[PDB]
């Protein structure tokens, strides 16, 4: 009526699939599958934007339900503000792969 | 509907195998019985050169251009009637 | 007799632009009636109306083709 | 990896503007001429 | 049968710069050349047929 | 027929075509008003240094430009459908004539009483008599009685064709295996032209229709002599 | 939009050449076939 | 490396480039065909002296302009180039299948050219109606090669539709809802849904015509109990959605161009624009019979189709007025692209309005199969589609190439074209109202003036096409490299430079959910 | 390095070989229908098969062997298959439209009735009913196979999948025999036309579906599928259900109601 012989993801997943799986297990999101939650976005509490380089494009949905997204490059260094709503973003560079 | 059986507490592999061997395959066996019973070649009807049948607007790209792809001499008459 | 026909009048059974069936129907009726009358020993003059109507509405090539087919035994319609 | 940047993300060369003019002329000219020659072809068959 | 997926995973992840359609080895090359030769030759042949059919044979 | 430099519809020959002319005048005014309004508004939006680039609210003006167009469409649909149904009303013709399209000419059949039929070919340009219309004349015209309701049945013996007479507001496709019906009624005597209106091959442009409308009396004599 | 000065400027003389060559590539072949239309019709 | 890149591509930008190239070439073929049509009608009498050839030219003109020029450019070209960039995606969902959608087009085009080369060509009209398109009235391989051309074009578009819908639904940043995607992305998805649903019906119908021609089936042959009208239904069920498929991506680009050159950060009434396009797409599936008002349909069926057809004007009106409302209060930049967009708004409205005239079955009886219909679609489709394509082409050329065009030359091009198309098509309204049939190689003498003027206007447009080729050459010849682009905060596709690198968004954008 | 979960595919020759094979097959059909020759058609069919084999082989390499099918990539493939099936439904819709158009308004050439005069339909209670029980049964066995795979049961998955394939083959053989036995042909008016083209395209889909299932059977034998990741099997099963439903509509419309 029952038996085995079929591999599991844990035993057979490989490459990027395996990485996403292992990272997900640790509660991490190296491959940007989840939408990050915003901080208060103040000068003192800026949105922390991870990046593997010295700049990353940020899209800001200023108010909930806005259909217009405000796009801009966020550079390493002093926090920058959305050109439309002024909320703060600060880049926190590299790593990902050990 | 709801059928006339029951299970539903949890539909799993065991349940679907139960349905395969207990309902599905038996249905196929019964229909196979019924079919290989009501078969037997039925007397082919008299040939009438109806104009809406045995259509030939261009010859078929095979054979002599006048035989349908799965032509059965026994039951498929040509535009001129059954074959020898 | 009850005639003096100009053309086939409006038939509520075939009120639309496609009159193919109106012609067909009247052709069948005339030939069904002509058969019954010639058979049971009667007069084909009662089938007159249908003959007039189908004559009026049906294209000559249709009537001609159908007549040829009834003669050949390949008329698909029931008469 | 491939070449990137202006004039490098295309299947034709823009290194020489005159060679380019010749390419463009053959390209668009061949397309524009085709119907005229097909019409000619059809008229010359009968 | 035995599970040899791990072996295949090793072979296909080997860093030799080969595109996936040729990463299996010598056979991929042959099959590719056969396919491409039939495609290109068959296309030339179709052009020839178009050339033939474009003109009347009265 | 159409005359040189004509801008609109040929003069109405039947009451229905007259009905269409008035309906088209009504619709065209609306088309002119809307297109000129749009062109005007474009020019209005583009001719000021004044600006307002911040977010503008839409759920208010969208009511206006949704309700207005809806009303305008109902104002077009009402007379359009009145005419549609009017054309469809039971008329009871005094005559039935059939026309069959062919590659490339029309044949006619008047088989109510006698079995009258003939072909109707375009008169080649080389054979036109002085003052005759190129591409429009035919050897045998469709003689019909004026001021009478006539039922026209249209079909074809080969490919699709379409029987049209613009002055009467008529166009009925000629489909093989089908018998399409339309009604014709000329308010005046005369010659009325039309042309095959469904691409039927090489000579699609050369198989015209010519109606000859005369009083009943002349129609009868003609019938007789055409036997 | 802002851009840098042309890297290989195309002078009015050069433009007249490009324009003329362009117009000719469209006009000549078609013109030839159209010119010989009668030579095709009945031959 | 050349073959790997251009023949074995799996890159959305390179594939979009191939589509643009292919489409431009097709446009030249289509234009040439259109010139031969107007040359034949330029003066009374016959020019080609072979009406079957004329019919073949008219037929090919339509197929080329629709399947090889407009669709490839809008969906394959602008779609492939812009969609992934506008949603921050690394490429299309199926980058390899995408390459096959492109490569099916050259073979498809070759089959079309082959049909005109063999026998006497397919002089059937692009509608390919039987029995004219059958094996007796069109014996030989021509019509069969045309059907096959359509099958290949059909597969390319269906697979492309699958790719676009999947990409747009599945590859946006995690925080971006469908209500935060640009209008062009919305226009492409809706177009893709119409393609997915409509093309398979066309495929069914032309396959039945194929079997009627070669396997002795009688779907459309009365002798076997078939019906030519069935073909028309199947054709037009795909046909109407197809005309909306031809204009929707145009609506999408016009929204971007009008917003951009009005100096606005967004289009007026975004949600109303989304609603309008979805409504149009929906309604576009229930009005097909307005192309069959003279085939002999019941009066109630005709009243329904008249009514359903007119309703489309409501959502379309919301779009037109929204574009005007986007211009409202803007700091207007009179760039060449803006000019094309404004010409589009006007010309499209004119064509749409004549479509409303035609929707009335009573009037359509007299206007059907006359030049009034040809005038109608050359305004909405020809000018509408072409103007949206030109606007988008001049607006995005710097992004695709990294080079700028000469604005003055571009404005001159717009001016010539505007004059040419109106001179060519406006007089055709008169020809239609007065009764001149479509698909005619010659016409009664009374129609001479308007046909003469129309054919002259057709030459003005030819001058504009040749100039356009020169203008593109000049841009590539001078090499003025792009430095700065305004409004990048609301135009993501420009944010990676001109041209953007082969691989963009390797590191996705960061978008907070809040 | 990328920091997104999507798949960047290696430049491939298959889209081109596929496109060319399409040209060879259509060119080929034309050559066969008009210039009595099957040379082009043969080459086209061959390169088409070669393209499909290599293209799908590569998809297996990219997923099972290279690990490119992250949840995001798999979700995309789900949408792709659903959309593909939708387009197939619309294709059949055109054939059902042709069937109903013809059958609901029988023309005078048919005798003004349906079925047409001279047409003796198959008994829907004989082989056509058997065919119906066969496909419905395979729908049950394939669901058993799916649950076995998810429950990690290799033997029973193979068993159930094998039964499903056998049933599809059984349907195909039965249909082939029915085609040979049928007293009517494709040339027998609109009845034969609608019957053979609709059931013919359906039969082609059964052969495609069975082939897809056989591919899954062999990938299963090779341990490609995990109890949690097996999209190829899911697509094959969705496609199989689609084939099952189209048959039910054909059975009810053409075989039963149209008799
Ligand atoms: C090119 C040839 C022109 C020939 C002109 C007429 C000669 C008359 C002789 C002598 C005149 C007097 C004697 C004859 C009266 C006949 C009345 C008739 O039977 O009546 C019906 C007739 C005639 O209707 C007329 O009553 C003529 C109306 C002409 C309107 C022309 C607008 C032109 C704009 C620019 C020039 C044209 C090219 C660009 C057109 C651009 C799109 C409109 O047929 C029509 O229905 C034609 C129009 C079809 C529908 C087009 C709809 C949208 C059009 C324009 C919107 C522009 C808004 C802004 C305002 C316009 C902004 C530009
Ligand atoms: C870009 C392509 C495109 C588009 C978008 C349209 C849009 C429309 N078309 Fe057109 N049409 C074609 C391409 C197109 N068409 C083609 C190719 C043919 C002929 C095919 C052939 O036979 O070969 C054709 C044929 C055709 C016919 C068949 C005519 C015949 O053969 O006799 C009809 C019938 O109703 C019609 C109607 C319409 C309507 C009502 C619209 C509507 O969608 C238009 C809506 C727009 C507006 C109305 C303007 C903007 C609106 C406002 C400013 C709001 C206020 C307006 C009002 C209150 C009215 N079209
Ligand atoms: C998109 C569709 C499209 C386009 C653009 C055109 C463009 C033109 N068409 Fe049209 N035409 C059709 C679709 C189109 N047509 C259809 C569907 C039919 C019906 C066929 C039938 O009856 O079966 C038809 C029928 C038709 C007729 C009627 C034939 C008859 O009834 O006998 C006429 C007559 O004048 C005509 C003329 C023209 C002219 C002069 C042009 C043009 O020359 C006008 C100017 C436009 C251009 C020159 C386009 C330039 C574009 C490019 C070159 C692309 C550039 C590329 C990039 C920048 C990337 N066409
Ligand atoms: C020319 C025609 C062509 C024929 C058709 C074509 C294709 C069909 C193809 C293959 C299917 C046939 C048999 C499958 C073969 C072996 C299965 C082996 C496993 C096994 O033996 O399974 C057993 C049941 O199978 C079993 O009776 C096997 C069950 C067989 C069922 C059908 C028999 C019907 C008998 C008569 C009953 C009819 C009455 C109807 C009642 C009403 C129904 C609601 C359960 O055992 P377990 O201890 O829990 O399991 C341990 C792990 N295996
Ligand atoms: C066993 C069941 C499965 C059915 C299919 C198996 C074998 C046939 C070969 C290919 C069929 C594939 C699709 C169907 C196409 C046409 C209908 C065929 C259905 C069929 O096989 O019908 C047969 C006719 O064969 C004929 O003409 C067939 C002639 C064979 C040539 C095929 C014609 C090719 C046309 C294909 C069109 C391609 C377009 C598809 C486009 C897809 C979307 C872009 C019926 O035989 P018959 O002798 O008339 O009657 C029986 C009397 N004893
Ligand atoms: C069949 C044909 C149909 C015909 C169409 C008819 C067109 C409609 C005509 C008029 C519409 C009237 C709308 C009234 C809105 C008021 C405009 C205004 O002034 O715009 C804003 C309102 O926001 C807002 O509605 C947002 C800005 C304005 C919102 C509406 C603007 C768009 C209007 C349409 C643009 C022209 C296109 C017309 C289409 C035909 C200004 O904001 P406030 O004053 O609060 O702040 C300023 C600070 N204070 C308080 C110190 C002054
Ligand atoms: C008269 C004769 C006309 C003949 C015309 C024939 C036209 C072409 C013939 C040759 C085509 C076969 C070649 C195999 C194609 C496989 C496509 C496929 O399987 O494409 C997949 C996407 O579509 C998916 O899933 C779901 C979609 C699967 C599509 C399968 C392709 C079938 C093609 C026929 C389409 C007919 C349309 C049906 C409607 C009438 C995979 O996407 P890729 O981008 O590759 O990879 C992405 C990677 O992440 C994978 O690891
Ligand atoms: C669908 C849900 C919305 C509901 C709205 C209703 C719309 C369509 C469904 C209705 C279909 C049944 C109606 C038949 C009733 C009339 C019977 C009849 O007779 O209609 C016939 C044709 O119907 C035929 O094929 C009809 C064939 C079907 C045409 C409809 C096209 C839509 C199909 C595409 C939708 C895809 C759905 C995906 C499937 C899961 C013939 O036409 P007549 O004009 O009569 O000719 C007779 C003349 O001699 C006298 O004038
Ligand atoms: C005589 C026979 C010849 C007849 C011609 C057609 C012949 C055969 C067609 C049969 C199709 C076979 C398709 C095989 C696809 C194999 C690749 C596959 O199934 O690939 C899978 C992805 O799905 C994917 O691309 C899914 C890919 C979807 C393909 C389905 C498309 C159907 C094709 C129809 C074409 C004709 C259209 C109709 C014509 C009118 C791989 O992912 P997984 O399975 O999750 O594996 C990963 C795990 O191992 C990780 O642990
Ligand atoms: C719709 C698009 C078409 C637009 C109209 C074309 C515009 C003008 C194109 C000019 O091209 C030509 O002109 C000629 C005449 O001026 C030809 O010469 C020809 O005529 C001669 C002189 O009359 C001869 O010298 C040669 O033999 C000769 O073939 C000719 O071949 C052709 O190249
Ligand atoms: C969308 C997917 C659909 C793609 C198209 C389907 C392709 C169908 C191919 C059909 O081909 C065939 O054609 C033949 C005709 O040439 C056959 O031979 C035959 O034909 C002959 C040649 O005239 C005779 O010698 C023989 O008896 C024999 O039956 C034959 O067996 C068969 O393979
Ligand atoms: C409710 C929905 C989305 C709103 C949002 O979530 O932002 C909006 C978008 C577009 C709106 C529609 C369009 O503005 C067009 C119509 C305008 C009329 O004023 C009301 C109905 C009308 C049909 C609208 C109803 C509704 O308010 C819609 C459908
Ligand atoms: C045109 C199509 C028939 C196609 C065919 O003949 O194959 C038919 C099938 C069902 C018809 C519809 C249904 O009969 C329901 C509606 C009935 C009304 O009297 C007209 C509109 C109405 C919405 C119909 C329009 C049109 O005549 C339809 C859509
Ligand atoms: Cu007869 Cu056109
Ligand atoms: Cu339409
Ligand atoms: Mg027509
Ligand atoms: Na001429
Ligand atoms: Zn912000
Ligand atoms: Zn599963």
């Amino acid at each position: 009526a029952s038996g085995g012989g079929v591999p599991t993801d844990e035993e057979q997943a490989t490459g990027l699939e395996r990485e996403v799986m292992l990272a997900a297990r640790k509660g991490q999101d190296p491959y940007n599958i989840l939408a990050p939650k915003a901080t208060s976005g103040t000068k003192e509490d800026p949105n922390l934007v991870p990046s593997i380089t010295n700049k990353r494009i940020v899209g800001c949905i200023c108010e909930e339900d806005n259909s217009t997204v405000i796009w801009f490059w966020l550079h390493k260094g002093e926090a920058q503000r959305c050109p439309s709503c002024g909320t703060h973003y600060k880049l926190v560079p590299h790593q990902l792969a050990h | 509907a709801s059928a006339a059986k029951g299970d539903h507490g949890g539909t799993g592999a065991r349940t679907w195998r139960f349905l395969t061997f207990g309902l599905a395959l038996p249905s196929v066996a019964l229909c196979t019985l019924n079919s290989w019973l009501h078969s037997g070649h039925r007397e082919r009807p008299a040939f009438i050169p109806y104009h809406h049948l045995r259509i030939r607007t261009k010859p078929f790209s095979w054979g002599d251009g006048n035989h349908t792809f799965f032509h059965n001499p026994r039951v498929n008459p040509l535009p001129t009637g059954y074959e020898k | 007799k009850i005639k003096n026909y100009q053309t086939a009048p409006f038939d509520s059974r075939f009120p639309n632009q496609n009159q193919t069936r109106n012609c067909w129907q009247n052709y069948l009726d005339f030939h069904r009636c002509e058969k019954a009358m010639t058979a049971k020993g009667g007069d084909v003059s009662v089938c007159e109306w249908y003959r007039r109507v189908y004559k009026s509405l049906c294209p000559i090539s249709w009537v001609s083709t159908w007549d040829d087919r009834r003669a050949e035994g390949t008329f698909p319609g029931k008469i | 990896h491939y070449e990137e940047g202006p004039g490098k993300n295309i299947p034709f060369s823009v290194e020489n503007k005159w060679r380019l003019l010749a390419m463009m002329t053959l390209f668009f000219g061949s397309g524009f001429a085709a119907p005229f020659f097909i019409v000619r072809h059809q008229l010359l068959k009968k | 049968f035995e599970n040899r997926v791990a072996e295949k995973q090793k072979l296909f992840q080997e860093d030799n710069g080969l595109p996936v359609h040729l990463k299996g080895g010598a056979t991929d090359n042959i099959l590719y050349r056969v396919t491409m030769t039939l495609c290109l030759g068959g296309t030339l042949y179709s052009l020839y047929c178009l050339g033939w059919a474009s003109f009347p044979h009265k | 027929m159409a005359y040189p430099m004509q801008l609109g519809f040929q003069d109405a020959t039947s009451p229905i075509m007259e009905e269409l002319l008035h309906f088209h005048d009504h619709t065209l005014m609306i088309v002119f008003l809307i297109s000129s309004l749009v062109l005007y508004i474009i020019s209005l939006m583009l001719t000021t240094k004044l600006t307002h680039t911040s977010t503008m609210d839409a759920q208010e003006v969208e009511t206006i430009w949704t309700i207005l167009p809806a009303i305008i469409l109902i104002l077009i649909a009402l007379p359009s459908l009145r005419i549609l149904y009017m054309m469809d009303e039971i008329n009871n013709p005094s005559l039935t004539v059939k026309t069959m399209g062919h590659q490339w000419y029309w044949s006619y059949e008047y088989t109510d009483y006698e079995d009258l039929s003939f072909d109707s070919y375009m008169i080649p340009t080389s054979e036109l008599k002085p003052g005759e219309l190129r591409l429009l004349e035919v050897d045998n015209r469709v003689v019909l009685p004026m001021e009478m309701t006539i039922r026209m049945l249209v079909s074809s013996e080969d490919v699709l064709h379409s029987w049209a007479v613009p002055s009467l507001g008529l166009k009925t496709d000629a489909i093989p295996g089908r018998l399409n019906q339309t009604t014709l009624m000329s308010s005046r005597p005369g010659l009325y032209y039309g042309q095959c209106s469904e691409i039927c091959g090489s000579n699609h442009s050369f198989m015209p229709i010519v109606l000859e409308l005369v009083p009943l009396k002349y129609f009868e004599k003609w019938s007789a002599s055409m036997l | 939009i802002t851009a840098k000065p042309a890297k290989t400027p195309t002078s009015p003389k050069e433009q007249a050449i490009g324009l003329s060559v362009t117009f000719l590539s469209f006009l000549l072949p078609a013109g030839w076939v159209l010119y010989h239309l009668d030579n095709y019709k009945k031959s | 490396m050349f073959i790997n890149r251009w023949l074995f591509s799996t890159n959305h930008k390179d594939i979009g480039t191939l589509y643009l190239l292919f489409g431009a070439w097709a446009g030249m073929v289509g234009t040439a065909l259109s010139l031969l049509i107007r040359a034949e009608l330029g003066q009374p009498g016959t020019l080609l002296g072979d009406d079957q050839i004329y019919n073949v030219v008219v037929t090919a003109h339509a197929f080329v302009m629709i399947f090889f020029m407009v669709m490839p450019i809008m969906i394959g070209g602008f779609g492939n180039w812009l969609v992934p960039l506008m949603i921050g995606a690394p490429d299309m969902a199926f980058p390899r299948m995408n390459n096959m959608s492109f490569w099916l087009l050259p073979p498809s085009f070759l089959l079309l050219l082959a049909s005109s080369m063999v026998e006497a060509g397919a002089g059937t009209g692009w509608t390919v109606y039987p029995p004219l398109a059958g094996n007796l009235a069109h014996a030989g391989a021509s019509v069969d090669l045309t059907i096959f051309s359509l099958h290949l074009a059909g597969v390319s578009s269906i697979l492309g539709a699958i790719n676009f819908i999947t990409t747009i639904i599945n590859m946006k940043p995690p925080a971006m809802s469908q209500y935060q995607t640009p209008l062009f992305v919305w226009s492409v998805m809706i177009t893709a849904v119409l393609l997915l649903l409509s093309l398979p019906v066309l495929a069914a119908g032309i396959t039945m015509l194929l079997t009627d021609r070669n396997l002795n089936t009688t779907f459309f042959d009365p002798a076997g109990g078939g019906d030519p009208i069935l073909y028309q239904h199947l054709f037009w069920f795909f046909g109407h959605p197809e005309v909306y498929i031809l204009i929707l991506p145009g609506f999408g680009m016009i929204s971007h161009i009008v917003t951009y050159y009005s100096g606005k950060k967004e289009p007026f009434g975004y949600m109303g624009m989304v609603w309008a396009m979805m409504s149009i797409g929906f309604l576009g599936f229930i009005v097909w019979a307005h192309h069959m008002f003279t085939v002999g349909m019941d009066v109630d069926t005709r009243a329904y189709f008249t009514s359903a057809t007119m309703i489309i004007a409501i959502p379309t009106g919301v779009k037109v007025f929204s574009w005007l409302a986007t211009l409202h209060g803007g700091n207007i930049k009179w760039s060449p692209a803006m000019m094309w967009a404004l010409g589009f708004i006007f010309l499209f409205t004119v064509g749409g309005l004549t479509g409303i005239v035609l929707a009335n079955s009573s009037l359509d009886i007299v206007l059907h199969d006359t030049y009034y219909v040809v005038a109608h679609f050359h305004y909405v489709l020809s000018m509408g589609a072409v103007f949206a394509i030109m606007g988008g082409f001049v607006h995005w050329f710097p992004l695709f190439s990294g080079y700028t065009l000469n604005d003055t030359w571009a404005k001159i091009h717009f001016a010539i074209m505007f004059v040419g198309v109106n001179m060519t098509f406006f007089p055709q309204h008169f020809l239609g109202l007065s009764g001149m049939p479509r698909r005619y190689s010659d016409y009664p003498d009374a129609y001479t003036m308007w046909n003469t003027i129309s054919s002259m206007g057709s030459f003005i447009s030819l001058t504009a096409v040749m100039l356009m080729v020169f203008i593109i050459w000049e841009a590539f010849a001078s090499k003025r490299e792009v430095l700065t682009v305004d409004l990048t905060t609301t135009n993501l596709e420009w944010l990676n430079g001109c041209p953007p690198p082969y691989h963009t968004f390797e590191e996705p954008t960061y978008v907070n959910l809040k | 390095h990328q920091t997104h979960a999507y798949h960047m595919v290696n430049p491939s020759p298959w889209p081109l070989t596929g496109a060319l094979s399409a040209l060879l097959m259509t060119s080929g059909l034309t050559m066969w229908f008009h210039f009595n020759s099957m040379t082009l058609l043969m080459i086209g069919l061959t390169t088409n098969m070669l393209t499909m084999y290599q293209w799908w082989r590569d998809v297996i390499r990219e997923s099972t062997f290279q690990g490119h099918h992250t949840p995001a990539v798999q979700k995309g493939l789900r949408y792709g298959m659903i959309l593909f099936i939708i387009s197939e439904v619309l294709f059949f819709t055109g054939f059902f439209w042709a069937f109903y158009h013809s059958s609901l308004a029988p023309t005078p050439e048919l005798g003004g009735c349906w079925p047409p005069t001279g047409i003796h339909p198959l008994n829907p209670l004989e082989v056509p009913l058997l065919n119906t029980s066969v496909l419905l049964a395979s729908g049950v066995s394939i669901t058993w196979a799916h649950h076995s795979l998810m429950e990690g049961d290799r033997k029973h998955m193979l068993q159930a999948l094998f039964i499903t394939i056998t049933l599809g083959v059984y349907f195909t053989l039965l249909q082939a025999s029915e085609y040979y036995e049928a007293p009517f042909t494709i040339s027998d008016g609109v009845y034969g036309s609608t019957f053979f083209v609709a059931t013919g395209f359906h039969g082609l889909h059964v052969i495609i579906g069975s082939t897809f299932l056989i591919v899954c059977f062999f990938r299963q034998l090779k341990f490609h599928f995990t109890s949690n990741h097996h999209f190829g099997f899911e697509a094959a099963a969705w496609y199989w259900h689609f084939v099952d439903v189209v048959w039910l509509f054909l059975y009810v419309s053409i075989y039963w109601w149209g008799s």
